[PDB]
RNA sequence: CGCAAGGCUGAAAAAUUGACGGAAGGGCACCACCAGGGGUGGAGCCUGCGCGCGCGCUACACUGACAGAGCCAGCGAGUACUCCCUUGGCCGAGAGGCCCGGGUAAACUCUGUCGUGCUGAGGAAUCCCUAGUAAGCGCAAGUCAUCAGCUUGCGUUGAUUACGUCCCUGCCCUUUGUACACACCGCCCGUCGCUACUACCGAUAGAGGAAGUAGGUCUCCGUAGGUGAACCUGCGGAG
RNA sequence: GGCUCUGUGGGUGCUUGGCCGCUGGCCAGACCUACUUCAAAGCCACCGGGGGUACCUACCGGUUGGGGAAGCCCUAGCGGC
């Protein structure tokens, strides 16, 4: 903000922060500095943990459920299992969190809606 | 992929309903920065609004730039606008005919990066799924009477619009006979479009122009030798494909090679070909009173 | 992309996920891909028609690798299995389902017995011999494994690491070290240090893959190539 | 997504590979290898026509011909390249009537 | 309201960068070759386009007819859907309502009964087509444009033959650029324009016509001066 | 006879003693309080962002009144610069 309005190192520096807070999904949009002024915020960090994104995901039912299972190990993320429930999920690996190989619950899931293979 | 797709869809909304706020407040906020420059003095509900200063002083530059041109607006062609070459594909209905297939054939011809497929038996939605998974720019579908096609349905990949039209006046390439017409030569072809002045002209000019290969800036002004016309009145945009040779610096002869159309669009949906309950953007509204006196694009 | 030329030649696709394992074949004719969409691809590049064929598999992709004698491919997927391709005629000819094999695990900050802890049954890497007759596989576990192609057996198994400094090198953790704690290598200790900058914590929540504050107490064993 | 690629340049000298190589008591190539130069004979000297003599021109292959020693053909034909190049890139009543 | 809003007039260039090619070498193509498949074109019906033309639809027999047995889908639910019009009679003061007459598959599989019998699969051309593709089959819907003389979905059964090459027909592009190591290549060719200069030709210093070229450190001593013991500078000698 | 729950011991890393004022002692302890020449070298030392600064504190430069380490000189002193 205290560079001048037109320098090209103020813009190209601009679009570089909001492209990149927008790509760990902390902004929800990439078009103002006064959301890095008023909406980037712990927050919105702890929002991007794990737990609360796969609650909101509904891979589990609430936070607590969700650090319990990720603290038990049935998820991964892409294709390493995670055990820390503090691993911050950016914004194209929320494509990616899903269950891991042997999981109870995914079994539970599949014995739910009656396509339990067990092959 | 597919969860991929459909985050990426939701995204591009919310941060559309995020631009229609902002615009109504950057609305207000473009009238601070003309009257500091200039001057004249502005509504008190604008120069006592304390949130509005304190987020003008960090978001003046977005209205610089957009002022200069220097960025370009949110949209589902300016990630790629002319980096990559847009594939697209052009199908038939189910069962086609043969006349609907020669069809196909030419304005397959019509693009010089497009490929044809036979649809046989494919359901649409893997049709849709196959699309997303080669990473087509574009598809094409095309609806016969009775060996004379009337419809196209133009939908852009991965998320983008459909634009469907209704054919009329077609005049095949497959009527004339081969020692008239001969193998279309398949250069980039030059495009003009004439008489879209609306934002939903704009828009329909966008979604027309995004299906052709991007031109060679360097010297494109007086190379290339084929150009392809979209040009409408009463909302009906009527489309030419001709080849010409410069014969002099001050005449051009021109030589018809592909079919012609008059297609009128219907309905301009935000969202691809297997969305049915996609939120429609413009429809031809008949059967109100006066939609048939006024004229959009 | 082109080495003498220098510009992108292709964007391959067909792929519906992130493609994880590529190897050209040692004759040089045909790219193979490996992807989590469940899914490997014999791409043919270098033939005036330029396809690909898909082998669909049973989990996610995680290494490719070809015989020397170029007939022949082991694609280790996620179950913790290796399947031997041929590429002449794209079937499965061979077989092995190594969970078992490899799953050597209990780090601390692991909530579940060895042999429950899933995401160290599978082979991150796997090569062929200079012969073309033995497989050595390796993933994030303490095992290393050796398997016979033709045979199908597991010829020898090795241990990368005796050193318990490291987290995941014995599968049966004693409960002299545990705590009403938790486990007594787990209790943060930089505050009973002598110097400043060993006691400063500069370290980032959730961080995985590297940063540069790295705690890296008691850092896990994973083979990551081989 | 990692950063736009911005341009850096490299200055690399014309010492041995084994002044790259890091601090060992000796080197791990042979005695043919330590005296492959770093920059190749393409950077050590490459004829162009800012580095030609006044009379001289130096062709395509980098050899030297003078503009005095070539034939006027020659000479049509080399105008021609480089244009080829160049486009790919009141009065008396007497004094009129008489 | 002011300007715009006064007719040497009477319809059908740029270029030191430009104009057009040729030869060689590449890349691609069911508008190319190669191997096959399928339409249309023969008879009838009809939308459409301008009596003609195709696009669909139907009939045309070994892949047969009759009778049985068994066994398979998917998309489809707006208190909404109905094929006519009539001879009679009922209850109808009258308008109507009644009654009785007349005009969740196909396919497939198995088992038997009969046996080619106006009971004949489309010429020249021309077009299209390479894997759940060609082709057969039914079921459903009718979505503000188009479409019932049909349209669009949806499932089912599912092949032959190419998957090579630029030889033919073509299309695109290299011969400038766009990156550097290895490695390889080695001044593509023609007809004119334009510009600069040089001289020529001939009518009245001059507009045209025609052409060509592009090497004494350290220490000491004897001196002479300086600000004097000393100390400094300069010189002449010895170590 | 069976399930469940609980307790103790061993194991879950390659085997060199219990304690102390430890070259010696003690496991029953013993003796109790001495001995002393000359305080100290400097630096660093993690509070989220933008902003205010009246008061306190930190740093820098000064002002009055006292204080005199050390440096310099000599008429030698209770000295002088």
């Amino acid at each position: 903000s205290l560079l001048p309005p037109d320098n090209e190192v103020r813009r190209k520096h601009e679009t570089l922060l909001l492209d990149k807070l927008y790509d760990m999904g902390i902004l929800s949009t990439k078009a103002k500095l006064s959301a890095v002024e008023h909406n980037v915020t712990v927050s919105a960090f702890a929002r991007r943990r794990l737990p609360v994104v796969m609650t909101r995901l509904r891979m589990a039912e609430t936070v607590q459920a969700a650090t319990k299972l990720i603290e038990q190990g049935h998820v991964r993320v892409g294709v390493e299992e995670v055990r820390d429930p503090a691993f911050l999920v950016t914004r194209n690996m929320e494509d990616f969190v899903t269950w891991t190989v042997g999981s109870k619950i995914k079994q539970n899931i599949m014995k739910y809606r009656d396509k339990l293979d067990d092959f | 992929m597919l969860r991929k797709q459909a985050r990426q869809r939701r995204d591009y909304l919310y941060r559309r309903a995020l631009l229609l706020r902002d615009a109504e407040i950057a609305e207000k906020r473009a009238k601070l920065r003309a009257a500091l420059a200039s001057g004249k003095p502005l509504d008190p509900k604008i120069a006592n609004d304390k949130e509005l200063r304190k987020d003008f002083d960090y978001d003046v530059s977005r209205d610089i730039a957009k002022e200069q041109g220097e960025i370009d607006i949110d949209d589902e062609y300016s990630e790629l606008s002319g980096i990559v070459d847009p594939r697209v594909l052009v199908t038939t209905s189910r069962d086609p005919s043969s006349r609907l297939m020669a069809f196909s054939k030419e304005i397959r011809l019509m693009f010089p990066t497009a490929i044809r497929l036979n649809r046989g038996n494919l359901i649409l939605p893997d049709l849709v799924m196959s699309a997303q998974r080669e990473r087509l720019s574009d598809i094409i579908l095309l609806h016969e009477h009775r060996g004379t096609p009337t419809a196209i349905t133009i939908s852009h990949f991965p998320h983008g619009p459909t634009l469907m039209a209704s054919l009329h006046n077609v005049v095949l390439r497959a009527d004339i006979p081969k020692s008239i017409k001969g193998t279309v030569s398949e250069s980039y072809p030059h495009l003009i479009f004439e008489g879209f002045r609306t934002p939903l002209g704009q828009r329909v000019v966008k979604i027309l122009k995004h299906l052709f290969p991007p031109r060679d800036p360097t010297n494109n002004a007086k190379s290339g030798n084929r150009v392809i016309t979209f040009v409408n009145q009463d909302d009906c945009i009527e489309v030419r494909h001709h080849v010409y040779v410069r014969t002099n610096y001050n005449s051009v002869e021109l030589s018809e090679v592909g079919p012609r159309f008059t297609m009128r669009p219907f309905s301009i949906t935000m969202g691809t070909l297997e969305n049915k309950d996609a939120d429609v953007e413009w429809h031809l509204s008949q059967y109100t009173r006066t939609g048939r006196k006024k004229n959009y694009f | 992309w082109s080495v003498q030329t220098g510009q992108l030649l292709d964007r391959l696709s067909g792929h519906e996920g992130p493609v994880s394992s590529l190897a050209f074949a040692p004759d040089g004719s045909v790219l193979v891909s490996g992807s989590w969409d469940r899914t490997a691809r014999i791409w043919s590049i270098f033939s005036r028609t330029q396809t690909s064929e898909p082998l669909q598999l049973q989990s996610d992709v995680l290494d490719v690798a070809f015989r020397p004698d170029s007939k022949q491919i082991a694609i280790s997927t996620l179950d913790g299995q290796l399947t031997f391709w041929s590429v002449s005629e794209a079937q499965q000819v061979s077989g092995v389902d190594g969970r078992r094999d490899v799953s050597g695990g209990r780090r601390i900050t692991d909530r579940r017995t060895a042999a429950n802890v899933a995401g160290t049954k599978n082979f991150n890497t796997i090569r062929y011999s200079m012969d073309g007759t033995c497989l050595l596989a390796g993933g994030n576990s303490k095992y290393i494994c050796l398997y016979s192609t033709t045979t199908m057996v597991l010829l020898k198994k090795f241990t990368v690491s005796v050193n318990l400094s490291l987290s995941g090198t014995q599968e049966f953790l004693n409960s002299k070290l545990m705590t009403e704690a938790g486990p007594v290598g787990l209790l943060d200790d930089q505050g009973e240090a002598s110097d400043l900058e060993d006691r400063i914590d500069r370290s980032l929540p959730g961080s995985k893959r590297g940063d540069p504050g790295a705690r890296k107490k008691f850092p896990e064993v994973r083979v990551s190539g081989v | 997504k990692p950063k736009p690629p911005a341009p850096t340049l490299t200055v690399v000298s014309d010492v041995a590979t084994v002044a790259m190589e890091d601090a060992q008591p000796a080197t791990a190539q042979g005695v043919a290898g330590g005296e492959t130069s770093m920059i190749a004979p393409q950077e050590v000297y490459a004829p162009s026509k800012d580095t030609a003599e006044k009379g001289e021109v130096v062709t395509k292959a980098g050899i030297p011909i003078a503009k005095q020693e070539m034939s006027r053909e020659e000479k049509l034909r080399r105008r021609r390249r480089e244009k080829e190049r160049i486009r790919k890139a009141v009065q008396s009543s007497g004094a009129y009537k008489l």
